């Protein structure tokens, strides 16, 4: 007559690491690294705005493109490969801050600047940017000289930031194909544009000649950029190769800028995004990008790291 | 590990046993029962949840990106973002790792407690009317039929009565 | 957690014991007496102690402004710098986490230890002259007076003197 | 007759978290997050300089303000909000750096170039740089033309960095509010500053032209700077436009900068500081200015992280 | 710390013995033996060895220069690497230093762990025949010879025998 | 009769720390912070490359010290103190960015552009470049005007990348010691250099003038470089001050850059360099460079930080 002790057991167990030990076989254990992705931007419940071919730069500028985003608003921003911030060749000056700027801004609100114009054109249109027929930025306007080779009169215009938020003020310098040719738009010279703010001073000066023709066009139009306060004024003082800006953006509030080449799903809701599609977890690891975005578990090299959750197995 | 039961003393453990972790296989009148001790049971599921729900976790930090899938950034800057990057993937890496083995050895170890938790608190129910085995038994000396056997499972099991018993039946 | 003493089969504990962390509760000829025992209060003292002042730090490492609050710094390196902070945060925010909950398991299962060693050294001084009752007490089976109390309190207790007489007692 | 074991306990204990729980009542535990700021500036012992209305890079330049500190000497520095560079609208090329330089710097020493000045004014002098009535840098001087619209004689000058220590050497570029006061000033053409130090060439020609009113100014002058070697030779080439430095700054030693809000108080004594005061603590982390500097405790996002010092609190 | 045999109840250990960790000192017939515990000795070392091949460990991850020792880079990008860095350079000297003690305080009380698990092993072979003396040893209350000896050595030890000799023997 | 149970000890052990004690004193414990270093460039099977007194951004360039290193190719990069960028005083634009590409480049390989010039001169030489007699660098040519004062008439050039891989194009502006000299060469006027790739555009005007003698001569040449696409083309637009590639310049593989001024072994074979030579360890943590490159071990400040392989040492 007698009594016995003991403990559980299973078949076969699942194996784990201790602190002195590589690979114990243990009862459940239960894996610590998310692996399984998602290939879609799990949208549900969220204010989104998929840019396609439109950049996101191109929302202030307003290429062909970005007509339907001028004004957008959201909580999440996609922004795509096939996308451009641009129609006219050239390209931004200091381009990557200003998405991380415009990323988390939660959409943007346009306002006019409010510049007329005596004495030269306000118009000026090429045939890369297509509206009907040929056409150009939206919220731009190409400044020339009235006609060929004539006057560029030296010009100063201003806006103040009526807002209590800060604005965008964007312009381009046109780089024209060649000395002979900047003169055929704006007449010659020194062609000294200047942009003071307050916070900010600086000039541009355009550099004309060769360079190999995209989308068919040898020129280039590079925008510049400034945060204007609430207060202050810029003030943009020039005699050619300007573009001037006719609208200011401002930021809307507050929201996640991914790039993504994967598509929208409502259906499912998710916080961990990336290029790839979305991190649905709880799990405190991911081993998926390493620069996954939003509310993230932890990259890891790891695969897999099993965390025990029962004892020692041990059968006969 | 550490603690000396589960595969120790308690010569390997139980495939048969089903209604917990941890019980008692008997013999004595009718033959052969086993029925698992659901308060050890118990605490050590408890303790082992307690840590899911602290490593199952809403981290809220947000993170961003200050980097380019696409037009990739300026070369100088973009190197000094994936030092600073990999330099933290490692040391998360290591944290994780570590992280895990602690908690697997503690997790381990706190098992082979709650056994000899038990084993050492149905040798004080059981005062000097039984002996230890060697591995994890008691020697009853004097019957326990089917009902003397659930006194002991259910923590009323006095010693008083088979002590009388028991005292000769030792010799 | 862990040991069985500490919330376990020493059911509850006293908050009449101000002397110290440990302690005896006896009745005898006189009747009741606590004293506390200042060998195991001092060992665990001395422990927790030793954590502290290892916590409880001069962290030297200097650092200084990348960084700034009146003239906010250019918008991508400034982007650059909150990232590689933010994901610093993290980090210690979890590294302290973690040591805390690490070391507060171990302070804990630290204290259930100090008294099963107490528990289990008064079992070796009283041979086979007492039992253990099962929540925390011996049975003295003979009588021990507030000199013989004092005896087991500082580690002289001889078991040879009263073996003869719980010999028989104990039957 | 017999003994009982066990251990002590309190009316109410302090809950903390373990491992495995969250909330176990123990007996004492203590605080491992310092929460408790200090609302000054702890300085007892050290070697403080509060520039107040004194903006860190105006003791290189020496403006009005900056008149008590050209050669300021400090274990601590403090920087202020009412705190300015300047005084003749402009700013700091590559500011930031410099006063991460200045910062550092244990205070700053100066000693004279020598340059003197032949066929040309030695002295231009502006209503918003206020000493004696009108007044200007005084580290630095206004190079002009003789007399209205005069030549500029094209000049070179040079300076040997005599120390063992690295110098710092500074100058200005005049933007002027236009290209017919450009003249004004200096005489007309591409008025070319250059500047060859060895470790470093450059050049820097004025930008005039329209931006608004600044200390009810339209002008500018921007400030740039190289550091000088041991040994080495820089060389000013200019015709215009340019803002001689006098002086030259070399740096004394070691110092903490530090930019807040509140006031010295010699009677505490302390290392890490912030914007917001001074946190005196032996914890290890702390949950007050994630930017404190100094030698801190770590900064986290926990308010409060309870560390055990005691058992397991078991009443009845 | 913890556990309670080495450094403890049993009083200082062992110089003499050079043949492993763990041991047993008799004396009886002939006189004085000292015979390792190779299971003891070999599961400590064991585990001990563990650690080592974890902690002692090829880290693939390469990094490469952000900085310039030769010709020093831009003043304001290197004042933040320099920060990114000794950011991390606290990072890594917390995380060694703790995992040390950690592991020593684990490499420690694992040692003192291998031994309440070895005399609570020859306590369970030798049933009722003999008693714990107080600090680490038993009285073998009858006659062990030098093959008597070696029969609890080897995990053979059959207390049957010997149990009708101390029954009264210990009395 | 009796029997003893215990453990081993010895006459003294080793201190280490615990989570609760400075210094328990246990029986054998091992280092775990590697303080050895070994004072050279344990290069050990890898195919490596010390340029000594080429400079890096030489090995595009040419000049006379990196004549033996045009088409290096290497598992190992070494770079060296007395090493040297240039011949004809100047400096790369964007310098370190690209050391950080060549250093990982497991070396490269040339290819020439295929330029030739009609009415001007091809080859201008300097008595700093020094090969048999005074010469230039060999990778680049010295584009003048026909003779002294004459055209420089205004030029275009253009490279295809026909390969897969990315190239680098390289060329310099030249800074002649006054607008005088600048004339001697090229001719009078506004000297544009400009440069069109197509995801890059921008352009470079020379500055002359006075500045210290460096090999003993006045000028510059500073160097600039885009990294030109698989498909794409550059242009090359201009009218003097211009420094012409004659190749450019496509990257082999991948590669270690290491600098230092210890001696190479092949004896010994390592991972973790730097400039103070090898670090061969097992250990997780070294207390050596801080900026310790390759696969090593972590940086720690402690020096020492003992690991217990034993227990308790407790002798009498
Ligand atoms: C004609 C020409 O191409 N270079 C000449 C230079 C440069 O004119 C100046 O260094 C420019 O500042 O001076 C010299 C020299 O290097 O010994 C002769 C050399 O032939
Ligand atoms: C902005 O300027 C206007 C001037 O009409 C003033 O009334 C207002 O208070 C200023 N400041 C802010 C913060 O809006
Ligand atoms: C940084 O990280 C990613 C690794 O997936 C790589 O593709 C990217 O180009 C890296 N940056 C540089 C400059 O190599
Ligand atoms: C970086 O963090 C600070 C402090 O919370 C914030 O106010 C600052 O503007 C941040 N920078 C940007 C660009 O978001
Ligand atoms: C600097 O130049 C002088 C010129 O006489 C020379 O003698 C000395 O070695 C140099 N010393 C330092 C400290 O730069
Ligand atoms: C960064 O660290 C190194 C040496 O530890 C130092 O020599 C270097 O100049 C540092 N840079 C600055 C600007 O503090
Ligand atoms: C490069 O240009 C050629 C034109 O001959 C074209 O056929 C090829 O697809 C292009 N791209 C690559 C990556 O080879
Ligand atoms: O877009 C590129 C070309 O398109 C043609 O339609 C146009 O007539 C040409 O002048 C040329 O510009
Ligand atoms: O400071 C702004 C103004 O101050 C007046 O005193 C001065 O006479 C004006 O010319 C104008 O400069
Ligand atoms: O050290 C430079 C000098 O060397 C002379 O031999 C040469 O004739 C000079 O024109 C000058 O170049």
């Amino acid at each position: 007559d007698k009594i016995c002790l003991g403990h559980h057991a299973v078949s076969n167990g699942t194996k784990v690491n201790t602190l002195t030990e590589r690979g114990v076989e243990v009862v459940n254990a239960t894996e610590t690294v998310e692996r399984t992705n998602i290939p879609r931007i799990c949208s549900k419940g969220k204010r989104t705005v998929d840019l396609g071919q439109c950049g996101l730069l191109g929302t202030i500028t307003g290429p062909p493109q970005c007509d339907q985003f001028l004004e957008f608003s959201a909580d999440l921003i996609i922004e795509r490969r096939e996308g451009s911030d641009v129609c006219y060749p050239g390209k931004f000056v200091n381009e990557e801050a200003l998405r991380q700027i415009l990323r988390e801004s939660g959409g943007i609100d346009k306002e006019t600047m409010g510049f007329t114009y005596n004495g030269i054109r306000t118009n000026g249109v090429t045939s890369a940017c297509k509206r009907s027929g040929s056409s150009f930025y939206a919220e731009m306007k190409w400044l020339l000289s009235n006609t060929d080779n004539a006057a560029f009169p030296q010009m100063t215009k201003s806006y103040k930031n009526t807002r209590k938020s800060p604005a965008i003020i964007v312009w381009g310098i046109h780089h024209s194909v060649s000395t002979a040719e900047q003169t055929k738009l704006y007449g010659s010279g020194n062609k000294l544009v200047t942009v003071g703010s307050s916070n900010y001073q600086q000039s541009f000066v355009p550099s004309p000649g060769a360079r190999p023709q995209v989308n068919g066009l040898s020129g280039r139009i590079d925008f510049h950029w400034l945060i204007l306060n609430p207060n202050d004024t810029v003030t943009f003082s020039f005699n050619g190769a300007f573009i001037a800006p006719d609208r200011a953006s401002f930021l809307r509030g507050k929201s996640m800028g991914i790039q993504s080449g994967v598509q929208v799903d409502a259906n499912c809701e998710g916080d961990c995004y990336h290029s790839g599609g979305t991190i649905i977890s709880n799990l405190p690891f991911q081993n998926i990008d390493s620069r996954a975005v939003g509310k993230c578990p932890r990259y890891v090299k790891q695969r897999s790291l099993l965390l025990a959750t029962g004892m020692k197995n041990v059968p006969e | 590990g550490l603690f000396g039961a589960i595969a120790g003393f308690i010569e390997n453990g139980w495939e048969g046993l089903i209604d917990g972790w941890y019980g008692f296989r008997h013999q004595n009148a009718q033959g052969e029962g086993t029925a698992a001790d659901y308060k050890s049971t118990q605490s050590a599921i408890d303790q082992i949840t307690g840590k899911l729900n602290r490593l199952i976790a809403k981290t809220n930090q947000q993170f961003e990106l200050i980097d380019n899938e696409f037009n990739e950034v300026e070369k100088q800057i973009g190197n000094v973002i994936n030092w600073t990057r990999d330099s933290i993937t490692e040391v998360w890496s290591y944290n994780a790792e570590l992280l895990i083995a602690m908690e697997n050895q503690h997790t381990i170890d706190l098992a082979d407690s709650e056994m000899d938790k038990l084993y050492e608190r149905v040798k004080r129910q059981l005062r000097e009317n039984a002996e230890e085995d060697g591995t994890g038994c008691f020697e009853i000396f004097h019957k326990c039929d089917d009902d003397c056997m659930a006194s002991i499972r259910n923590n009323t099991y006095d010693h008083r009565k088979y002590r009388e018993e028991a005292m000769q039946n030792r010799i």
